[PDB]
């Protein structure tokens, strides 16, 4: 009984990941913040100051 | 005009350094100068032969020195970052 | 999970193949 519950519990993880993109938000935000910060730096070259 | 080699160009008072290549950017008669996000020029129209030329800045990159301490040897290795073994 | 102005990105020292091996 315990082994079968474990195997099903692991299977649910695959179904969760394969459909819900927001599951990885904690890592996507880090990538987005660094790209967003770097693009601001590039845009600053277009300013007259 | 010389192409595919790092050259110092001057188009109608526009100056810069870069590689001039043939381009497939479809300009329109009222516009001569393409432009980059950071407001640098990205393509020019040849003022005499109306074909569009791409401007790519000449190759560059960081240079790192890999060395054991001078307390051990005076021999070093040089790493050219993110560049092939041709521009060295 | 998904230029010409002196801005570069350095590669990580541990390649992704090595991370999986750990
Ligand atoms: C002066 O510039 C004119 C631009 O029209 C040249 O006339 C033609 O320009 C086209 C541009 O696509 C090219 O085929 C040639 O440069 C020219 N072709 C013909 C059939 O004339 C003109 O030749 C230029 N004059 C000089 C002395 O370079
Ligand atoms: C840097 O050197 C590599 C290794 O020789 C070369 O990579 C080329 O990549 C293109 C397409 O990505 C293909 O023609 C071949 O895989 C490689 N060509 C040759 C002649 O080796 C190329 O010289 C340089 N590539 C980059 C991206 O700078
Ligand atoms: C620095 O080096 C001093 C003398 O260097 C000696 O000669 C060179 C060519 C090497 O062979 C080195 O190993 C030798 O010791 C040392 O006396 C000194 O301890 C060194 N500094 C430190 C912090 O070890």
């Amino acid at each position: 009984l315990i082994a079968n519950q474990f195997n099903s519990a692991i299977g649910k993880i695959q179904d969760s990941l394969s459909s819900t993109a927001s599951a990885l938000g904690k890592l996507q935000d880090v990538v987005n913040q660094n790209a967003q910060a770097l693009n601001t730096l590039v845009k600053q070259l277009s300013s007259n100051f | 005009l010389v192409k595919n080699k790092c050259v110092n160009f001057n188009f109608n008072g526009l100056t810069g350094t870069g590689v001039l290549t043939e381009s497939n950017k479809k300009f329109l008669p009222f516009q001569q100068f393409g432009r980059d996000i950071a407001d640098t020029t990205d393509a020019v129209r040849d003022p005499q032969t109306l074909e569009i030329l791409d401007i790519t800045p000449c190759s560059f990159g960081g240079v790192s020195v890999i060395t054991p301490g001078t307390n051990t040897s005076n021999q070093v290795a040089v790493l050219y970052q993110d560049v092939n073994c041709t521009e060295v | 999970v998904t230029k010409f102005n002196g801005l570069t990105v350095l590669p990580p020292l541990l390649t992704d193949e090595m991370i999986a091996q750990y």
